[PDB]
RNA sequence: AAAUAUUGGCGAGAGACCGAUAGCGAACAAGUACAGUGAUGGAAAGAUGAAAAGAACUUUGAAAAGAGAGUGAAAAAGUA
RNA sequence: CUAGACCGUAAGGUCGGGUCGAACGGCCUCUAGUGCAGAUCUUGGUGGUAGUAGCAAAUAUUCAAAUGAGAACUUUGAAGACUGAAGUGGGGAAAGGUUCCACGUCAACAGCAGUUGGACGUGGGUUAGUCGAUCCUAAGAGAUGGGGAAGCUCCGUUUC
RNA sequence: AAAAUCCACAGGAAGGAAUAGUUUUCAUGCCAGGUCGUACUGAUAACCGCAGCAGGUCUCCAAGGUGAACAGCCUCUAGU
RNA sequence: AACCACAGCCAAGGGAACGGGCUUGGCAGAAUCAGCGGGGAAAGAAGACCCUGUUGAGCUUGACUCUAGUUUGACAUUGU
RNA sequence: AAACUUUCAACAACGGAUCUCUUGGUUCUCGCAUCGAUGAAGAACGCAGCGAAAUGCGAUACGUAAUGUGAAUUGCAGAAUUCCGUGAAUCAUCGAAUCUUUGAACGCACAUUGCGCCCCUUGGUAUUCCAGGGGGCAUGCCUGUUUGAGCGUCAUUU
């Protein structure tokens, strides 16, 4: 997940189970206030769901998931 | 420590609303941290001043629509008694009490006298 | 080769999960639980069948509402609050 | 059957998640009589029929 | 209790499976199945003539 | 209404009852593990010590472990 | 437990010695789920058989190095073979459910072995407007109206 | 097979005029496309047969030679 | 793993009328390996044949006793 | 003579009898009367700093509020002005709430986490399209309300 942060500007999450692709690109952009391009979803093996959220060029990856607390 | 519901009771319901808010982000990036912490404790505490205050916010709301029912007929159902199926389906006290003026005057005329064998 | 060779046939289901007792006996083109009687409004039950009824009867869950009945009951189904504040 | 119920999927990520050993630091707990986890299941010896 | 030693449903295998006739547990994959039962010289049977 | 019934529920008190192959199937994560497509069928399994004080340390061994040392009233109590 | 002792015709009783660790007897009476060699007896445990029968279908292995405590069996190289495209190849449908992949690792399992493994331990992994489901109707299934049925329910699918 | 579904035609309801009144199944342009499944085996070890059982279990692709040939035999890719 | 009362050399006798054991003789020397099918009235199963049981079941029919259905009559529905 | 077989004893095995123990069962007696559309019993899934289960709980998730008590919890880790205190605790009590997906189960459907409609509201240029949030839409029957049907039927009237 993390090399996917900064090799494709990409968040990858774990969001609820009743998040639908909508939902889970309108949380982002009111929590991080990123502008999504993409969102990809499945779930997992153990029942959670992952998004991969793709961010807009104009914003970058690394820097968010910095302001976000991890790596 | 978590907060107090005794304090939370005496502020607005704007106020609590922005503290729920404040929480929730402070469990956000505490679950963040959680990530590379190994334990986390504080998360336990946060999530329970979570529910204190969504508990003190319902406590409120449905008290003010208690309000706004208050002396009518036909509350809600959620804040009627909830006793049990078959006592709320039981005649009231009134209507037990109930009877004919036939059988009311019989009982004003002849109610059970006290009364003892002694002389 | 009624035995062995026809036993490696056995790969379609007859039952599947049933949406009301979670019992693998739904039977799929009957649409009916052998086990619990879904979709019937009463839960299937039988008298010669004792050992059945016991492992489904009353108490075998959670009681997420009976197990407060009693004291409820045994408080008179009070309604209100606790008065004081602390010692 | 790699095109599954969502009811599958879920039942197999449950039975994902319990399939595990004890956790070491119950056996230390006073009073502790658990000796080992007696509901492991194995793809190999048990089925779990759906 | 008068259930006690009845709650089964085993039945004799009967002559030609080199078993004594006692009644049986039926089923599989328990280890009590196959057992004997109902009697009072069987482990988990009915003792002889039941207190009343 | 009461005197009557009550192998269910809840709350109590008891026994010339059974004492882990007994006593409920179940003293234990027991209607569990497990079998069967299914209705159903359905176990086994209690006890170190007063306290883990659950054997530091040395030595042989690749290791398990052994031999010492040691703890304990007792290791002829080492979770086999 | 005890080819140590004593009493009783006997059922049995008593004593010494060892082991052991928390309760148990004599006598007078009361009571019974009260005495086992057998029941192809029940449950559990254990033998002889016996280091025995066997571990012989699918043509087949070999050299060296590396690893390792340990290599017929792991890895790499070399070599000899085979499947011979209706395959021992490359994908899928039912079914399984993590077996997929990586690291660690060998008590149990892989009826020899094992450093290897579909094993054990810990993790990682499944991204869709266009592929499927989802929509359609098929043989069929089945509510409603309504009529049967003590009833559980049954009939019927456009009917009055 | 059926149905969903798409189109066409007949019909002529109604609507439409100034510098382009309208209309455009022509072109270009803007936005969005949810949910669940998706790994792997598919079998002389991942399925069923008590098992790592010579059994059973639907299907797609298919090279050169010999030869009538998807026969038997040998070979290449791939696999063991 | 089957199997196993205890076991394992014969001859004859008697014996529940075919003995490994009992009686009288023959004899008889540790421990064993490959093979073998005479014997162990070898093992596999409470003979499936036969008979008995006041034990069944399948089937048949003019058995005994009934029965679904069906037919016939009467009453009711049922009036003018 | 050894080995071997057999018997006995000692020590060691194998195995788990015996004895002693018992937060369990069984039987008797006494007292009480309290499930559910205000959604039960039951089912699925999830929830802890580290749990697979049992138990508890429901996205407020081994719980929230209240009340009592009065300093714990504990296997480690952690915290411990709050410890002369509106106050610890996996404590007791419990009257306020939360109560996922279901289930008599109720928009339709259900081997689908399938498919609609109505109201409010927000965003995307939006009564119409898409999406988010909130609230609704089952059946039988009763009382009432309103809107109707029938030359069933009564009066009325150029
Ligand atoms: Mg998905
Ligand atoms: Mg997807
Ligand atoms: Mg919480
Ligand atoms: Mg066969
Ligand atoms: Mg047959
Ligand atoms: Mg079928
Ligand atoms: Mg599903
Ligand atoms: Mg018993
Ligand atoms: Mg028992
Ligand atoms: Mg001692
Ligand atoms: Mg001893
Ligand atoms: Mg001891
Ligand atoms: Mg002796
Ligand atoms: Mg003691
Ligand atoms: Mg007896
Ligand atoms: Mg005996
Ligand atoms: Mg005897
Ligand atoms: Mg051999
Ligand atoms: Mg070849
Ligand atoms: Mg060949
Ligand atoms: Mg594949
Ligand atoms: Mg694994
Ligand atoms: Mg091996
Ligand atoms: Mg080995
Ligand atoms: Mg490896
Ligand atoms: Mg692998
Ligand atoms: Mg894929
Ligand atoms: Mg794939
Ligand atoms: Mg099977
Ligand atoms: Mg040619
Ligand atoms: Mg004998
Ligand atoms: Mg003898
Ligand atoms: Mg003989
Ligand atoms: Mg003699
Ligand atoms: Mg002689
Ligand atoms: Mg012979
Ligand atoms: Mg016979
Ligand atoms: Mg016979
Ligand atoms: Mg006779
Ligand atoms: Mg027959
Ligand atoms: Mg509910
Ligand atoms: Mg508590």
């Amino acid at each position: 997940a993390m090399k996917k942060v900064e090799d494709g500007n990409i968040l990858v999450f774990q969001v609820s189970m009743k998040a639908n692709k909508y939902q889970i690109k309108k949380a982002v952009k009111e929590l991080y206030e990123v502008d999504v391009l993409k969102v990809n979803t499945l779930v997992r093996p153990n029942g959670t769901k992952k998004a991969y959220v793709r961010l807009t060029a104009d914003y970058d990856a690394l820097d968010i998931a910095n302001r976000i607390g991890y790596i | 420590a978590g907060v107090k519901a005794y304090e939370l009771r005496t502020k607005s319901k704007e106020q609590l609303a922005s503290q729920l808010v404040d929480l929730k982000k402070e469990l956000a990036e505490l679950k963040v941290q959680k990530l590379s912490r190994p334990s986390l404790p504080k998360i336990k505490t946060v999530r329970k001043s979570i529910a204190c205050v969504l508990t003190v916010i319902n406590e409120q709301q449905r008290e003010a629509v208690r309000q706004l029912y208050k002396g009518k007929k036909y509350q809600p159902k959620d804040l009627r008694a909830k006793k049990t199926r078959a006592l709320r389906r039981a005649l009231t006290k009134f209507e037990a009490s109930q009877v004919t003026e036939k059988q009311r005057k019989k009982q004003i005329a002849f109610p059970q006298r006290k009364y003892a064998i002694k002389a | 080769g009624k035995g062995t060779p026809s036993f490696g046939k056995r790969h379609n289901k007859s039952h599947t999960l049933c949406n009301r007792c979670g019992r693998r006996s739904f039977h799929v083109q009957k649409k009916t639980c052998s086990s619990c009687g879904y979709p019937a409004a009463k839960t299937r039950s039988y008298n010669w069948g004792a050992k059945a009824k016991r492992r489904h009867t009353t108490g075998t869950g959670r009681m997420r509402y009976l197990k407060h009945v009693s004291r409820r009951f045994k408080n008179g189904f009070q309604t209100g609050s606790a008065s004081k504040a602390s010692a | 059957a790699a095109q599954k119920s969502f009811r599958i999927k879920q039942k197999m990520a449950k039975a994902k998640k319990q399939n595990r050993p004890l956790p070491q630091w119950i056996r230390l707990r006073t009073n502790n009589t658990i000796r080992y986890n007696a509901k492991r299941r194995n793809w190999r010896r048990t089925k779990m029929n759906i | 209790s008068e259930k006690a030693g009845h709650q089964t449903s085993a039945e004799s295998w009967g002559t030609g499976r080199a078993v004594a006739r006692i009644p049986r547990v039926g089923g599989g994959g328990t280890g009590r199945s196959g057992q004997g039962a109902f009697g009072n010289m069987c482990r988990g049977g009915r003792m002889f003539a039941p207190t009343k």
